[PDB]
């Protein structure tokens, strides 16, 4: 089904956010299975981009979303 | 499962005195108040472009044509009070309130992290935001109304 | 259409900000937790949409992990 | 895009010797190894259940009718080496390598956080496991082959 649109905006932000929080353990706090880590964060990124292209399309059906790039701003 | 004539049950509605502009105090406790209302079942339209803080969420979203449809969220409510700990309090939707003709209400699932059910008003058919925010506002008036009906028994 | 690993993906990233967020919520004094609050019932409702979407990914391919594993907390 | 002929770019498989039931060192600067073959470009068809571990996606996918269509996942290279910095290293798939008949390679975006851009080897059309694996031995072997003629120019 497609997910609504507030749905994909949560699913963006969230991966985004554990992507970076993981990325940060992967260099800063030497992590117990480093390598099984680095492998799922490329599993993270293309789901990320599959999220991305999902809401692009989003984007031309529905008014008032905020642009993709806004969403995966670091805060 | 929809209501779509008289709600079933008595939901609950979090009030942040922060988000309204007037005094909203009044509505916790409202003796018979069809007057202006405050918009306490609005949901959220837009999320405001506040820079370094992450975006929130619409509560729901329209079309490109600018029409709200069914089924594309709306408004959240609970069957309890005092879910959302942070609120000053809850607006009260009692059991067998009108709902205002093209509106619906929506059971969703138990959420198990706040440990009530959420349920979700919501346009019956495709609407502009004018009308929709009107049909809340009646909803609201019909909900006082009704606590004034239970009132006096 | 999302591939079903992306529905895997989004699901237990939110689980995993949803409680990280609730803890802090709860135990931290965070800058605007009314605010945070909020934001949370959206995670929920979005994590439940995930959910339905899920359900029917598990009727239309085969290998995928049963959702209640995916949630779990670790 | 995607490519069904040659590749026209040199692509990169990281390599976790944790992962092989024998040794693949032998891969990473190839002889004479197109003559049984280690699995390189095997993608997981799995979510192992260990307890603690949350599931790792699998990377390819198949329908309930057993057939891995295209679009649906598969396995990871990029457009240059230590991708993965905690590797032991990377088999090499030359420009100009011979890609089997049924399998392309889709090119995905460039990922900024890895500075590298990620392509997929999926299958062209609907197949079984076995069939996905077949090919994916002779697309280490077509490489393998294509490593030795770009050496001897």
């Amino acid at each position: 089904m497609n997910l609504k649109p507030q749905t994909l905006m949560v699913a963006i932000q969230c991966v985004a956010a554990r992507t970076r929080e993981l990325d940060a353990q992967l260099q800063n706090d030497d992590p117990q299975n480093a390598a099984e880590l680095e492998q799922l964060l490329v599993g993270y990124d293309l789901a990320a981009d599959d999220l991305k292209n999902a809401y692009e399309q989003a984007l031309g059906q529905y008014s008032g979303l905020p642009p993709y790039d806004r969403l995966i701003e670091e805060p | 499962s929809y209501d779509y004539e008289k709600t079933s049950l008595t939901l609950y509605r979090a009030v942040f005195k922060a988000n309204y502009d007037g005094d909203v105090g009044r509505y916790l406790h409202p003796d018979k108040e069809l007057a202006e209302v405050a918009p306490l079942l609005h949901p959220t339209f837009d999320s405001p472009n506040t820079p370094g803080v992450p975006a929130r969420a619409p509560d729901i979203v329209a079309g490109r044509d600018g029409l709200y449809a069914p089924d594309t969220g709306g408004t959240s409510v609970f069957d309890r009070a005092g879910v959302l700990r942070r609120a000053d309090g809850d607006f009260v939707i009692p059991d067998g309130t009108d709902i205002p003709p093209d509106l619906k209400v929506k059971q969703d699932s138990y959420n198990k992290r706040l440990q009530a059910t959420h349920y979700t008003i919501m346009p019956a058919k495709p609407m502009y935001r004018e009308v929709l925010m009107g049909q809340l506002d009646n909803f609201v008036r019909n909900a006082i109304r009704r606590q004034w009906e239970k009132a006096r028994g």
